[PDB]
């Protein structure tokens, strides 16, 4: 171009210069956060004791399912057994009680030759 | 599994006499001793009807009971009379009277302990007792009246076991007494309520197939006695033979008796007859179903035709092709279908053994529960009626201590099981 | 792990005095208890326990009220296999009813068996159910087997309870009251088992007359023809081998429904002494005419199928059979459940009774099918209990026992619902 | 830096102790003692499967779980059995049932306890513990069932670590049970909730693999299982390997999935059985070679992850697989930039001069839970075989809660074929 | 005066590690740390043999700054200055940031302030890391805030390593570096972006290799770094302290980002070619290709140049040089500011690895140019970030480590704003 250079310090292992070519043409971070830094480390310890408190609530309806497994059978053997003594002690009782339905007309049509043989003691 | 036998009365005995002596001889027993006989068999339910004594020896289960000395020393100084122990005879010394009343509450019960004295104590050396069977006439007094007394007296005792009889339905022909309608109406009451089935032996029948077929002109109490000893043979086989498997005699009921009351069989024969008269045994399955099955040949004086059936049980004897007893059987509920009630369906169960009876290279036998039963009743009902009527020959009882209206009672009780069986021809 | 077989019963004991046989054959042990093959100084190990250091008795009870038929194990050879203990016999019949079986005589017996079977229960380190073998009709067999089940329920709680059932038929019969008989059980004995193997008599002895060429088959005769049906069931679980290998696996494969317990078995190639390819043995499978109850599958609908092959099978040839078994036939798949067929090989070849009546074979199947079907024989049966009912024909026998009119009111009003599940099951 | 695993359940087992004797051969290692072998580079990474002890040595980190003796003794008596601690194997002695209420709930949580115990000596021994990878069946219960339990049990004790699986996901053709469908179901709900990576195994695929492509008539669930140990060894190189630099399993499931629900990868692998890069791609990447039953025609790729295998002008691999990605543009989603990430190892695997295999999340997939909820919802139907599970103490609505669960994430597969 | 070295996370370490390489051996240093003011601007004289570099090196995965304790220079550093933290960033700044960071972040800035201590005059600071990437991105930004904090005026010049879809490790890279770009942004002053890709490129056209390795790459920029800080080390005019480096270059607080371009990169086996000329290398600056972040300046403006030659050089080459780069090209001044050239020389030979892949050579320029032209790089950036957040693609991995979807929003925002001010500077 055709430059005018000024000279700004020659030096030692050194040396610079401008070369101003065609001229130019117009006219706090602060702290008080790692509030930040513990809000994060709050919000985690939310949402992890949360999907935590959500696997102890997992867990009791497992001890409710194993539970109402067990609980519901001592339903079925402990039904099932009176369900047989008072069905076979109601049965038991119902053939005791109509063997001597039949030993009783058996005592009466008995009790009868005891009667009119007692009759006999007439014949003159 | 394991039976005793009581049987009682001129009828009874005479029959039981016959029927231990051809049974004895199916299994092969000496008038006294033990077997001999090349078969082998035999002796696996020789336990049911012999409750076996010292040395060899094989003593039938069996008491004799009559009201006189009479029909006792018949057997004992006859056919197999060395057989039955000596003490398992009750004897009687009065009379019979041929009349119920004496039978069954004076002259009878008199007697009647000594005899459960005895029945208690084969029952009570039995491994396990089936029941009772007993055998007797129906008309006359010691073998019906005492005899209706005993199994009155055996339920109570034994309630638990089952009751069963061989009676025979007296008749006008062949008959010795006016009375027979009372004696047999009196005990026909008291068999309804107390055993659980009756074999009906008719004595009208037995005659009929003895003139109707037979060319035998004065028939005996023998050749008569004949055809109810085959006649029971063939009837028990099952209780007493195979293992295939067994017959309680209670499965008998449980199976025969549809309704409780109505316990009343007709038997019948396959082959009959005696002496110079069995030259047959051209006897073939079908000519042997077609005649166990006709009504000209059943041990009750009725037509099973008039009367369907309830259930039958069969039993045929004889190394036979059984592949055609099964066919021959199912030809019957065919040309007969109408015949045999709807309502109890594969009702009539039919079974073979193969050891022939006495003679005869072929037998059968039939138990038939039919409504023609009812027919017997009413006939005997009808000679009843027809004395009670101006109170007849009544007053042989009337002062034996008996009631007035209880003959009504037994008329009434018996007018009814006409009744039912009557029922029964339904839809 | 283990497995008790209990029969009780005329017919249960004699099937399985006649498949106990089978086992034996089929694992070389002679009746003399001892095998000298293999091990024991598992496999065989749960159908048996190496009792002593010489023996090897059958997991089993036998079970009847008269000895008569208990009596005659303990005569024939065999009579050294069991423990003098395990067959219980009881003095007096069950006299062919129900009531008398499950009230009466029952009663008594049940303390002891349930006990002695207790005693086999002692001494396996993982019991796993029980095999119940028994007659439908009959009085021991419907009546005390009913008994026998409601206990085991209460007595034994997870362990399944498989039964083998033999449904009575018209002609090889013993009883008139039969039907009642068997509605009454079925209807107690129904909610304490798992699954239900019914073999249906008339057809077992279909099978022996088209197939055997017997004009009259025996007892013995059809015996050996279930022994063989049961031993392939069975199978799976005697060796261990590829498929069905523990009891609940087994039969959460067949039942749905809690209820419908009934599979339909049908046993591959039955020819008689004096080869058949896999694809033929798999289609006379789904052959009526081969069938194990007497009815009508191509009419019900399907709702599990299960193919059981015994024998020289590579399943490249069993895929290949199943193919046109669907492009030739009734499908006939319920509307809610995929097209199944669990196949199972065991490569152990079937042995047979070497004086029986059928040939030693090469290949053989099972097919246990849980159709609606079925259902044919649970009306069949019902009709005839209705038609005397009708009448109480012979009501007054139980009653006598003890009985109350109102049960058979009661064990019927199940059969009908049951007929209604059964039919209520078919499509959407 | 660090994983132990599990491996629980008959099929879990009999996929593990394959893959374990895969790898065991790739670093070299005898049944029992230590290395043989002229590689060297081997044990650099050995420390991530094997906590090594006494004498030489190098007992792999490894639970074995099952509810019976069964297929435990099978490896103890069978290929390297001689190289897991004597105390790692978990025995059941009760049945597994084939059922996932009995594997999850009763007979399963019967044991649970003495695994954990297990897992918890093994992972507080560990020097920085990466997480745990366990491997089972999906239908048939101790697998599945127990698995998931195990898994739900893990998280909770240490939410903390990753969790990864492979799962493998029955099929009508080569399966035992009628009630696959409910076990498969049961514990899709429960993995899509617990995991945070699932290798999605079907067998279904698997089987196809053997007839379609391999003249193998009559499959053992031998050759088969042949497919998943080579699959797996290549799907792991990345953690046991290089140092270009490491795979931290966290840093997978980070760069892999997307949306927290959808971990669910088909893998693919190169060449099979019982080869040039181009053939090799076109082949890792092909429908018929998946290790899911899925084309990934029919749904796009979210991302993936595909690892080369043995000494190769990896210059050719780049401008291979960017060919990939032109051939196919289409099929992978424009939303996520640079999604297809590859990466090359020069130590080939048993046999084989030449490998690769494939890591992909695929909405594909959706196809394959759709086709196990069809046949599920077709069962709980009319409630089918459902009262085995109803009355072992499970309930009515939870079968719903499941089938809900899981239909939804067939919806969510669904929601991304979206737009930009 | 002083002038500490921070290399933050993997990619920083590495890149550290091969400039502090050739600055030892530019001054002539051994690894034992011996060598038989000047320097002392970035070594401290620490006993009375040996030479330590006033530098501290951090990343979460012990597994890099270990092998630095394992190869010979190993024995350069101090054991205490190089901090590892056992559990990774995972390839996320939230977890960089917050989750991990936040444990080491304290003793870091502590150890640094050890060697703050020991620096009388102590300039500012040098940090090496990455634009993606966990450590790098999330611990950088923590870090910065920090040093903000602790240490007031001293400037703070960042190197980050801006990355290319090919050589890369994870897909969420766009989301951690627009993340840290807007923390990290108010905390730095001046910022020397280096497009991996360039460089990448650079490689394979000018230095023949098929596919360049990290440590490839790296030597190169231990080039570009040596050059740009060699100024404040042999102390020559231009640039002599970290104050000057903004002065000179950046003209807005916010536009931080200049654009290097080294001069002759050619490879050793070109080694004896006959040398390039003064003006030749410095055309070469003005080359597209030669440059260093992926973008294009001739279309956008410049707005302050900067030519740091280094070798054999009398000004009045370079005067006739830039003479004709005027002359012959796109001259691009922007508006407002002179025409700039602030040229250095800096006599000392530019020396290179030995080893190495490229030759020794005569003379080296360096030009450093803070144009608009940069913010191509920026929307390149915000393109790949605005198209995963457009569906939330990843987000849930962060919200994860506890942060907030809103800083997404937020930091996007930021560039946003930055995209506008830096085409807001046109015309
Ligand atoms: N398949 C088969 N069925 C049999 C056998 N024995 C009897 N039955 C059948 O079983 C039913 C009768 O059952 P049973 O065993 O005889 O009666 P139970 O009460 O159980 O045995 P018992 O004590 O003898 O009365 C009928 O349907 C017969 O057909 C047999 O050996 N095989
Ligand atoms: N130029 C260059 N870039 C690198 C180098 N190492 C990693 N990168 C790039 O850095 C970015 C990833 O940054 P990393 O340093 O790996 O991640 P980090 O979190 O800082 O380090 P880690 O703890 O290992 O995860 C990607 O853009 C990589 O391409 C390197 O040595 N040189
Ligand atoms: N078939 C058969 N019936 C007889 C016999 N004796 C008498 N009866 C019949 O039975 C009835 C008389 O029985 P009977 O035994 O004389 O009476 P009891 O001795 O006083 O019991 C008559 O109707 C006879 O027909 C006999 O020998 N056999
Ligand atoms: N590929 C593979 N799948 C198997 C294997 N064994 C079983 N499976 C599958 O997994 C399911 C059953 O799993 P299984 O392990 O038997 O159940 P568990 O042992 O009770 O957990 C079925 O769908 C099979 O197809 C195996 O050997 N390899
Ligand atoms: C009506 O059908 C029957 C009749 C009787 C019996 N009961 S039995 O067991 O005592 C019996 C038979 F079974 C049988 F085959 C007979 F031939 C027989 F005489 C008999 F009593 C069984 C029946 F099925
Ligand atoms: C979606 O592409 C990626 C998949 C995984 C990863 N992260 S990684 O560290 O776990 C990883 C690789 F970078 C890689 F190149 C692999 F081949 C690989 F298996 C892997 F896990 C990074 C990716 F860009
Ligand atoms: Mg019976
Ligand atoms: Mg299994
Ligand atoms: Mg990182």
């Amino acid at each position: 171009a055709d430059m005018e250079v000024i000279e700004l310090n020659k030096c030692t292992s050194g040396q610079s210069f401008e070369v101003i070519l065609k001229p130019p043409s117009f006219d706090p971070s602060l702290e008080e956060i790692q509030k930040k830094l513990e809000a994060a480390e709050e919000r985690r310890k939310y949402q992890e004791a949360e999907l935590l408190k959500h696997l102890a609530e997992k867990r009791e309806h497992e001890r409710e399912v194993i539970q109402k497994a067990i609980e519901e059978n001592n339903n079925f053997i402990k039904m099932a057994k009176e369900k047989l003594a008072q069905k076979m002690e109601s049965n038991k009782e119902n053939r005791e009680a109509h063997l001597a339905a039949m030993l009783e007309r058996l005592q009466e049509k008995d009790k009868h030759a005891e009667e009119v043989r007692k009759n006999k003691e007439l014949k003159e | 599994r394991e039976i005793v036998h009581i049987q009682a009365g001129q009828c009874g005995n005479q029959i039981g006499a016959k029927f231990w002596e051809v049974i004895s001889d199916e299994h092969g027993i000496d008038p006294t001793g033990s077997y001999h006989g090349d078969s082998d068999l035999q002796l696996e339910r020789i336990n049911v009807y012999y409750n076996e004594a010292t040395g060899n020896k094989y003593v039938p289960r069996a008491i004799l009971v009559d009201l006189e000395p009479g029909t006792m020393d018949s057997v004992r100084s006859g056919p197999f009379g060395q057989i039955f122990r000596p003490d398992n005879f009750v004897f009687g010394q009065s009379g019979a009277g041929n009349n119920w009343a004496k039978g069954h509450y004076t002259e009878g019960a008199e007697l009647v302990d000594s005899v459960l004295d005895v029945v208690r104590k084969e029952s009570e050396s039995c491994d396990c007792l089936q029941g009772f069977q007993l055998t007797h006439s129906l008309g006359g007094g010691t073998g019906s009246g005492m005899g209706t007394l005993l199994i009155s007296k055996i339920r109570e005792e034994y309630p638990d076991r089952i009751m069963n009889t061989f009676s025979v339905m007296p008749s006008p022909k062949v008959s010795d007494t006016v009375v027979e309608p009372y004696n047999a109406t009196l005990s026909v009451h008291q068999l309804v309520e107390n055993t659980d089935e009756t074999y009906s032996i008719d004595n009208e029948a037995l005659y009929d197939i003895c003139f109707r077929t037979l060319k035998l002109t004065t028939p005996t109490y023998g050749d008569l006695n004949h055809l109810v000893s085959a006649t029971m043979s063939g009837v028990t086989t099952c209780l007493r033979f195979p293992g295939q498997l067994n017959a309680d005699l209670r499965k008998l009921a449980v199976n025969m008796v549809p309704f409780p009351r109505l316990h009343f069989f007709m038997p019948g024969f396959a082959p009959l007859t005696s002496r110079g008269s069995q030259q047959y045994r051209a006897l073939t399955v079908p000519e042997l179903t077609q005649q166990m099955f006709d009504s000209k040949n059943m041990m009750a004086a009725c037509d099973p035709r008039h009367g369907r059936y309830l259930t039958v049980a069969a039993v045929f004897r004889g190394r036979m092709s059984m592949k055609e007893v099964d066919e021959q059987m199912l030809n019957v509920q065919n040309k007969n279908s109408s015949y045999f009630v709807e309502w109890i369906p594969n009702n009539v169960k039919t079974a073979v053994c193969d050891i022939p009876p006495r003679g005869l290279k072929m037998s059968a036998t039939f138990i038939g529960n039919s409504t023609a039963i009812q027919e017997l009743f009413k006939r005997i009902s009808e000679q009843f009626t027809a004395m009670f009527r101006r109170k007849a020959f009544l007053h042989w009882y009337t002062g034996e201590g008996m009631d007035e209206m209880e003959f009504t009672e037994a008329e009434s009780n018996m007018n009814d099981l006409v009744s039912e069986y009557q029922q029964y021809q339904d839809a | 792990r283990e497995c008790i077989s209990i029969h009780v019963g005329q017919a249960g004991v004699q099937i399985g005095n006649a498949c106990w046989e089978l086992y034996c054959l089929e694992h070389g042990i002679q009746p003399d208890g001892q095998m000298p093959s293999d091990k024991t100084i598992d496999s065989f190990n749960t159908f048996f326990s190496e009792t002593g250091a010489g023996k090897h008795v059958p997991r089993a009870v036998f079970v009847d009220l008269e000895p008569t038929v208990i009596d005659e194990v303990r005569t024939g050879t065999y009579r050294q296999l069991f423990h003098p203990e395990q067959l219980i016999t009881g003095k007096e019949d069950a006299a062919n009813n129900y009531a008398r079986g499950h009230y009466t005589i029952g009663k008594e017996i049940i303390d002891l068996v349930l006990d002695r079977i207790r005693k086999l229960a002692d001494q396996c380190t993982g019991l796993q159910g029980f095999l119940v073998f028994h007659s439908f009709g009959g009085g021991t067999g419907s009546g005390f087997t009913s008994l026998l089940m409601e206990r085991l329920s209460v007595d034994y709680g997870k362990k399944s309870k498989l039964e083998f059932s033999i449904y009575p038929a018209p002609q090889v019969s013993t009883a008139v009251v039969e039907p009642y008989n068997s509605i009454l059980t079925t209807h107690t004995t129904l909610e304490h088992s798992d699954c239900a193997f019914m073999v249906d008599n008339e057809a077992i002895y279909d099978i022996c007359r088209r197939n055997l060429d017997i004009e009259r088959p025996t007892y013995t005769n059809l015996n050996r023809l279930i022994g063989q049906i049961v031993s392939s069931i069975t199978a799976s679980l005697r060796f261990d081998g590829a498929l069905n290998v523990d009891l609940t696996e087994f039969q959460t494969n067949l039942v749905p429904y809690p209820r419908i317990h009934f599979p339909l078995a049908t046993y591959a190639p039955v020819i008689s002494a004096e080869q058949l390819s896999v694809a033929e043995i798999t289609n006379a499978c789904f052959e009526p005419a081969n069938q194990m109850v007497k009815c009508d599958p191509r009419h019900g609908k399907y709702m599990a199928c299960c193919l059981l092959y015994r024998g020289d099978v590579v399943p490249k040839d069993v895929n290949a059979a199943i193919a046109t078994i669907k492009t030739k036939r009734t499908i006939q798949f319920v509307d809610w459940c995929p097209t199944g067929f669990k196949v199972g090989i065991n490569y152990q070849p079937p042995t047979v009774v070497p004086g029986g009546d059928l040939a030693k074979v090469q290949r053989a199947v099972c097919m246990l099918s849980n159709t609606t079907a079925i259902a044919e024989a649970w009306a069949r049966l019902d009709h005839k209990f209705d038609l005397m009912y009708a009448k109480r024909a012979f009501v007054h026998w139980y009653v006598g026992e003890g009985m109350e009119e109102g049960e058979f009111s009661e064990a019927r009003e199940d059969m009908a619902a049951l007929e209604k599940d059964y039919e209520e099951v078919g499509v959407d």
